[PDB]
């Protein structure tokens, strides 16, 4: 009446969750790259010589 | 993301967009100078300089 030893085991199963990849699209920046310094339009001399 | 010391070795950061790739390229820099300390980022051109230079103005914006 006791508990005795079965048959071992054939095989196991291990479960673990698990969620998938999604695709590449790689958005870098809002504002992408370092934006390069400028002329301000017109400008104009601000300087003449005397005479 | 926020990335850690030990995390970093084994990841690519592109630091200019058009260094980005398809397969490489994990993640990217906020912005360029991001390596670049406080002090350092208060010198201006620091690039057209020798580095012993703008090691040298930041011990000396300091006196």
């Amino acid at each position: 009446g006791g508990l005795t030893c079965a048959s071992a085991p054939q095989g196991t199963l291990r479960i673990l969750e698990g969620p998938q990849q999604s695709l590449s699209g790689s958005p870098l920046q809002p504002i992408p790259a370092s934006p390069p310094p400028q002329i301000p339009p017109g400008l104009r001399p601000r300087f003449c010589a005397f005479g | 993301e926020l990335i850690g010391t030990m995390e970093q070795i084994f990841m690519n950061v592109a630091i200019f967009e058009d260094e980005v790739f398809a397969g490489v390229t994990t993640h990217q820099e906020l912005f360029p100078h991001s390596l670049l300390s406080v002090i350092a980022n208060f010198i201006p051109f620091s690039d057209h300089n020798q580095s012993p230079r703008n090691m040298y103005q930041c011990q000396m914006g300091k006196q």
